[PDB]
C-alpha cells in the first residue's frame, strides 16, 4: 500500500488495513511522517500486542 | 420586595474559584433576568465561603446566616458539613437544598432537605439494567473509593439473581 | 467495552479514544437535546470564557459540569417555589434558642411538592424522603461522530 | 468546663462533635466505628474501635487459613459492605468464587 500524499491523515488507509487484518506492517517513511503515522496508528487503536 | 437565600461554599483557595459558586451566582442572575418568575419579588443571595472539611465553620456560617435572615440554605460539598448544616436546618425548620449525594447514613429522620443528586440506589439499578441489556457475562467492576462500592451495591449483588461473573 | 457510571462523561475530550473503536457507553443527566437547555449551557460556557479561563483543571472541553448544573437547578427550584408561594417573608432565627420558622413546614412542603423541568430533566420529589425519584438518565455512547444518545 | 468529650454513637451525630472538639482542642474519644471521612486531617479525636480495613484483612487471613474455595458474603448494611472490601477484591488475587 501507499500512504496518501497530500492529506496526511492516513486514517482511511489504517482503517482498511485494520479491516483486512494486517498485523505485520512495514513502513518506509521519513522520521517526521513516521511520527505523524505513529500518532495516527495510536488514534486508530492499532497499538496492541497483535500488531 | 426581597427574598434572600444563602449558600455555604467550600473552597481550598481562591485560585480555583468554585464552579458551584459560579453556577449559584449565574442562576440567581438569570432569575433576576427573568421577570416571569414573580417579578414583584427580587431573589437575592448571601454567600459564605468556608474552608474545606470544616463542619464547625459550616455550623458557624449557617448560624450567622440564619441570624441575618435566610429563606433557604445551599450546603457545602463535604458530607459531614452538609449533614451538620442539614441537621441545623431541620431543627430550625428552614429548608436545606443540597446538590451532592451523601453516604447512606440517611436514617437520621429528616424532612427539611432535598437532595437533587440522583439516588445512588437508582444509579446502581440503571447500571444493572444496562448490563442486562448488553448481555455481558464477565464484568470487571472497578471503583475508586468506598462511596463507589455503595453506588455499585446493586450491580455487585446482582449476580446471584442474574448469570454474570463479577471481578471487583 | 468500557462503561463509566460517572454522570460527567460527556464533558470529556474523547476524540483520540473516539478514533479507536471502543464501545464506550456511559451516562448523561443533562437533556441537552432541548433547545432551551442547549441555549443555557451555551450561555454558561460563554460567561465562563469572558472570565480568565482555567484550562487543565480537568478535561472539560468547555461544557457545564454536572455539579454546576445541579446547583443551577437548585436555585431554580427554590425560585419556582417562591414564585408559587404566598407572602413568604424571612425571619431572622437564632441557634442558642432554636425557635422554629413560622413559615417553615409550609414553605418546605411548597418546595417538595413542586415539579419543574430543569437542566437535569424533570425535577420531582416523593414527599416522604426528600430524594429525587423520577428522573431520566440519558445513555450516551462513543462512536465515530463523537458522543451520541442511544 | 469538660476536659475531654465522649461523643454519641452514630455517624452524623459524632462528626459534628468531632469538629467541635477539633476547633476547641479538647480530646474527643469515639467508641463506635464511624463512617470513613475523606479528610483524615482532624487531629484531636481518638478512637477505640479497630478499623474496618484491618477487620477485613483479618477475615481475609482467616478465610485463607481455612482454605475456603467459594464463600457467600452476606451483609445487612453498607458499613458492612465497606468492611468486607478485602474479601470482595480477593477473587482477583486468590482463587475464591465469591458471591454477595
Amino acid at each position: 500500500r501507499q500512504l496518501p500524499p497530500a492529506n496526511k491523515d492516513a486514517k482511511p488507509l489504517l482503517k482498511e488495513m485494520k479491516k483486512s487484518k494486517e498485523f505485520y506492517v512495514i513502513f518506509d517513511c521519513s522520521h517526521e511522517t513516521a511520527a505523524e503515522i505513529l500518532k495516527q496508528i495510536l488514534f486508530m487503536g492499532m497499538m496492541t500486542e497483535y500488531y | 420586595h426581597v427574598l434572600r437565600i444563602g449558600g455555604i461554599f467550600e473552597t481550598v483557595e481562591n485560585e480555583p474559584v468554585n464552579v458551584e459558586e459560579l453556577a449559584f451566582k449565574f442562576a440567581v442572575t438569570s432569575i433576576n433576568r427573568n421577570r416571569t418568575l414573580m417579578p414583584n419579588t427580587t431573589l437575592t443571595y448571601d454567600i459564605q465561603r468556608i474552608n474545606l472539611f470544616d463542619s464547625f465553620e459550616a455550623s458557624r456560617r449557617a448560624c450567622d446566616q440564619l441570624a441575618l435572615g435566610v429563606a433557604a440554605l445551599f450546603g457545602p460539598s463535604h458530607s459531614s458539613s452538609v449533614s451538620a448544616v442539614q441537621s441545623i436546618c431541620n431543627a430550625l425548620e428552614v429548608p436545606h437544598i443540597q446538590t451532592r449525594w451523601k453516604h447512606p447514613s440517611v436514617d437520621s429522620r429528616d424532612l427539611f432537605y432535598i437532595n437533587l443528586y440522583p439516588d445512588y440506589a437508582a444509579i446502581s439499578r440503571a447500571v444493572l439494567d444496562l448490563v442486562l441489556y448488553y448481555n455481558w457475562k464477565t464484568v470487571t467492576v472497578v471503583y475508586e473509593d468506598s462511596t463507589g462500592l455503595i453506588r455499585l451495591q446493586e450491580l455487585i449483588k446482582a449476580p446471584s439473581r442474574y448469570n454474570i461473573k463479577i471481578k471487583i | 467495552h468500557y462503561f463509566f457510571t460517572t454522570l460527567d462523561l460527556f464533558a470529556l475530550d474523547l476524540e483520540l479514544y473516539r478514533y479507536s473503536g471502543v464501545n464506550m457507553t456511559g451516562f448523561r443527566l443533562l437533556n441537552i437535546d432541548n433547545p432551551h437547555v442547549s441555549s443555557i449551557i451555551e450561555k454558561w460556557s460563554m460567561e465562563r470564557l469572558q472570565a480568565p479561563p482555567r484550562p487543565e483543571t480537568g478535561l472539560l472541553d468547555g461544557m457545564m459540569t454536572t455539579e454546576a448544573a445541579l446547583m443551577y437547578d437548585a436555585v431554580y427550584m427554590v425560585a419556582i417555589a417562591s414564585h408559587r408561594a404566598s407572602q413568604l417573608t424571612v425571619s431572622s432565627l437564632q441557634c442558642h434558642r432554636h425557635k422554629p420558622w413560622r413559615l417553615g413546614p409550609r414553605f418546605m412542603n411548597l418546595i417538595k411538592e413542586a415539579r419543574w423541568d430543569g437542566l437535569t430533566g424533570r425535577i420531582t420529589f416523593n414527599k416522604t424522603d426528600g430524594l429525587r425519584k423520577d428522573f431520566d438518565l440519558d445513555i450516551i455512547s462513543l462512536k465515530e461522530e463523537g458522543t451520541e444518545k442511544i
